[PDB]
RNA sequence: ACCAAACCGAUGCAAACUCCGAAUACCCAGAAGUGCCGAGCAUGGGAGACACACGGCGGGUGCUAACGUCCGUCGUGAAAAGGGAAACAACCCAGACCGCCAGCUAAGGUCCCAAAGUUGUGGUUAAGUGGUAAACGAUGUGGGAAGGCUUAGACAGCUA
RNA sequence: CCUAAAGAGUAACGGAGGAGUACGAAGGUGCGCUCAGACCGGUCGGAAAUCGGUCGCAGAGUAUAAAGGCAAAAGCGCGC
RNA sequence: CAACGGAUAAAAGGUACUCCGGGGAUAACAGGCUGAUACCGCCCAAGAGUUCAUAUCGACGGCGGUGUUUGGCACCUCGA
RNA sequence: GCUUGACGAUCAUAGAGCGUUGGAACCACCUGAUCCCUUCCCGAACUCAGAAGUGAAACGACGCAUCGCCGAUGGUAGUGUGGGGUCUCCCCAUGUGAGAGUAGGUCAUCGUCAAGC
């Protein structure tokens, strides 16, 4: 019902779309973690920026 | 070289897409010839411009014989 | 002997099929026909290629053992890598006792050295097509249509209507009002 | 030297040469063929020079097909000429070649005699080639 | 006896061909959350700038030459230090408020220069290949699936 | 028109063509009709004029380049 | 007023006798990148060599090396 | 519930071709050009007045896949994002996914009204 998402790579040089996807979950800096609800709209921003984030589930 | 000429671009094409809200008098499609034909609530200009005579929603249906494409306005 | 072994294929798509050829050395395949739904199978590459150097590979009926079940099919189409030539995909057509099926049957030219147009007038043979499309019940499907060119004068044309088919076999193209030439005799090139 | 009798337009863009040859990759007419394995393009002086070497070896019966037609004009800008000031004049014609395309075919000869004949033609062409027979499918 | 419109079947090519036809991009509507407490728009005060560079992708031009030239779209430099690529604006990692003789990692690495495995298991190479290259040539060597002859005597030698 | 990357826009002393007009009817409206081409027969024309018949569906036409259109024909004729 | 957002109603040339303000934003020399061209190798072998492709040459085609000629570009230098 | 006629929905899975078939009513052909109207000539077409004939043609219905038209499954090409290579081109992970061809399908399916059966 709730997922743990952690940013593990830099946001420098990413596409403006992907910067907006990580910023839409609440992540700000590297090794930051946030507990977001498991909604289809949030799940779709994780998958758009999968290569930057670690999902603990 | 005996080639360097061209003409300014006319900005033709679909202006309002399907499902959009129209007001009367709005311009829908700019054309050369009739690539889209006028359906219900749609009039044709003297340069084959499709505009709106009523208010509603763009439809964009193909129907009838000859397999034409029609732009119409339906109730929102 | 015309036997093939295949296992049921569950993972489909481009990524899964490219893995079968690269890692496992297998080949994707289809089993449609009859009155049944199509079934996806996979089979070894070194076994399908071993069956394909028989002359009557596509003109003979095969007993495809899928898992533990068995059934009677015929090679309908075959995909090959354009450059390397190995087989990439094959689809089988099921065989039903009461149902017409079409096939590609090779042509055997016989007693060419006995041809009149060669010894007497010094002509040359030129096969134009080495296969035909037939349509017959599976009980009387021929391995090869034998074309005889012993009594062929120089400059003579051999059409589809000039050859003989076994009992209950149709030439398809002839039935559609188009009897295209099979072979000819012509003067030497220079 | 093959070239179209007439063309709609005099010149062409350089373009690109991608993909494989899923069309024109079978032995359609003859019984043995010379296939292409690498990509490139043949310049209609190589196609002629490889045809002369092939028919001269057999020189007794047989029939030979050419399956490639050079129909793409290419240009060259003359020497000691700056950049610009138009597009250069047409110099020669080429055929785009993709891996798997069949180049020449032959029949009416022995299976072995075909191999020495295609090896003489393959040495005049700027790409890797392969020898294939005809299959039912 | 050469040539043959036209038709039939097979068979290729097209930026200025199309019976077809995506992925993306784009326009609209409705929804949860995040936004540094804002993002959007409007009206006013003050500007600077209108010589761009390279790298990836899609192209024209050139020779699918140039650290060449001209467009579209991203990233970096310009205006960006730190670590790596020996040195090396534009490549990879990562964005410096200040101090610490504290710890964990990224790219890249762990024999000595020079911080860290002369770490463990199974193979390959003999070329200092690694540590610059093409058509083509060769009993270099490892692995694999099949063939042709063969105790009616096979292959090399040797005698007629 | 292409380049131009399936919304618009997009450069080069890049690849190809046109314009600097015409029409008082070649405009409006009501009514009516379908082309090019092939073949067969027919007085001189004869491969090709005018005529009759069959097939055809747009391969014709559009004042003028090319692109996009054209059966309620936007094509052709007549009255006002 | 076509130089087509049209400086005026009204307008061509020389300078090796020349002068000033600037530019390596832009040429000539030399350097750099490239290597079409040039030079040097190699592959296939129709043929010449009385017969014999490779003693010696080698058509039609193909693959490279070097920076060496004619070029292409305009990166350094016009407070030499 | 069936036949005929008129108007529509939908634009080939609905079309073309072949064969059979209907006239009691409807329809068409049909008779005639006095009258209304007509032909760049002509009752061919348009129009009018009709009732001897015929379903010949046209039209409707019912049959056949021969041509046409639809058309899977599977595979292939291409492709957004991230990463590689021997980098004029391709490969890997993930998402997406044709065109052509094959098995096969199709001789349509509906609504309102008026006359009959
Ligand atoms: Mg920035
Ligand atoms: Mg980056
Ligand atoms: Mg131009
Ligand atoms: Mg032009
Ligand atoms: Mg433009
Ligand atoms: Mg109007
Ligand atoms: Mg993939
Ligand atoms: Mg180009
Ligand atoms: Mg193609
Ligand atoms: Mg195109
Ligand atoms: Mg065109
Ligand atoms: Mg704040
Ligand atoms: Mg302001
Ligand atoms: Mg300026
Ligand atoms: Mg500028
Ligand atoms: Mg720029
Ligand atoms: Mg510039
Ligand atoms: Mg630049
Ligand atoms: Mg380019
Ligand atoms: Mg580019
Ligand atoms: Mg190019
Ligand atoms: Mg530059
Ligand atoms: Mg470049
Ligand atoms: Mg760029
Ligand atoms: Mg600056
Ligand atoms: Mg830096
Ligand atoms: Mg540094
Ligand atoms: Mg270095
Ligand atoms: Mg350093
Ligand atoms: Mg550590
Ligand atoms: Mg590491
Ligand atoms: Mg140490
Ligand atoms: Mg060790
Ligand atoms: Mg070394
Ligand atoms: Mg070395
Ligand atoms: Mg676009
Ligand atoms: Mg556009
Ligand atoms: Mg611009
Ligand atoms: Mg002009
Ligand atoms: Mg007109
Ligand atoms: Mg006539
Ligand atoms: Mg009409
Ligand atoms: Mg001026
Ligand atoms: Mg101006
Ligand atoms: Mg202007
Ligand atoms: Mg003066
Ligand atoms: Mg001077
Ligand atoms: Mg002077
Ligand atoms: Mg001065
Ligand atoms: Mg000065
Ligand atoms: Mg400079
Ligand atoms: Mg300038
Ligand atoms: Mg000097
Ligand atoms: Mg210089
Ligand atoms: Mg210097
Ligand atoms: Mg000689
Ligand atoms: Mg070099
Ligand atoms: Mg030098
Ligand atoms: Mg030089
Ligand atoms: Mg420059
Ligand atoms: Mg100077
Ligand atoms: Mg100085
Ligand atoms: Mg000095
Ligand atoms: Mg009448
Ligand atoms: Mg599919
Ligand atoms: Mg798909
Ligand atoms: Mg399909």
């Amino acid at each position: 019902a709730t997922v743990k998402v952690t940013l593990v790579k830099s946001l420098n040089g990413r596409l403006a779309n992907h910067k907006a996807c990580v910023k839409g979950l609440g992540l700000r800096r590297i090794n930051h973690t946030v507990e977001v609800q498991d909604t289809p709209e949030n799940r779709g921003m994780i998958n758009k920026a999968y290569y930057l984030l670690r999902v603990e589930g | 070289t005996r080639n360097g000429r061209d003409s300014e671009s006319k900005r033709l094409g679909v202006k309002l897409f399907g499902g959009q809200a129209v007001k009367a008098g709005n311009i829908l499609v700019r054309q050369r010839g009739t690539k889209f034909h006028a359906g219900y609530g749609v009039g044709l200009g003297k340069d084959h411009t499709l505009f709106a005579k009523v208010d509603g929603v763009v439809k964009f249906e193909t129907k009838g014989a000859f397999g034409r494409k029609y732009v119409s306005i339906v109730a929102a | 002997d015309f036997i093939l072994n295949a296992q049921v294929r569950s993972d489909l798509g481009k990524g899964a099929s490219r893995r079968l050829r690269r890692n496992a050395g297998l080949v994707p395949a289809v089993v449609y026909g009859g009155d049944k739904e199509p079934q996806s199978v996979t089979l070894e590459l070194r076994e399908i290629a071993k069956l394909l150097e028989n002359e009557a590979a596509f003109s003979h009926v095969i007993a495809l053992n899928v898992g533990g079940a068995k059934e009677t099919v015929l090679i309908k189409a075959l995909q090959r890598h354009p450059a390397k030539g190995f087989v990439m995909h094959a689809d089988f057509l099921r065989v039903v006792a009461d149902h017409k099926l079409t096939a590609h049957v090779p042509l055997h030219f016989i007693n060419e050295e006995v041809a009149v147009g060669v010894k007497q007038a010094g002509g040359e043979i030129s096969h134009t097509i080495s296969e035909v499309e037939v349509s017959c019940l599976p009980k009387d499907l021929p391995e090869f249509i034998e074309v005889d060119m012993a009594k062929v004068e120089l400059g003579q044309i051999v059409h589809l209507s000039d050859l003989k088919a076994p009992k209950g076999v149709e030439l398809v193209q002839l039935a559609h009002g188009n009897d295209l030439a099979v072979a000819n005799i012509h003067a030497s090139r220079v | 030297m093959l070239q179209p009798k007439r063309t709609k337009f005099r010149k062409q863009m350089t373009g690109h040469n991608r993909g494989l040859a899923h069309r024109g990759s079978k032995v359609s007419f003859g019984e043995y063929a010379l296939k292409a394995t690498s990509r490139g393009r043949l310049t209609a002086r190589q196609i002629e020079s490889a045809r002369r070497a092939l028919t001269r070896h057999v020189k007794r019966g047989g029939k030979i097909w050419i399956r490639v037609f050079p129909d793409k004009p290419v240009t060259k800008k003359p020497l000691e000429v700056r950049m610009g000031k138009g597009k250069g004049g047409v110099e020669y014609w080429v055929a785009q070649i993709q891996p798997g395309k069949v180049l020449y075919e032959i029949e009416g000869v022995s299976e072995e005699l075909a191999r020495e004949a295609f090896a003489l033609a393959a040495a005049k062409l700027p790409l890797a080639t392969s020898f294939v027979k005809r299959t039912v499918m």
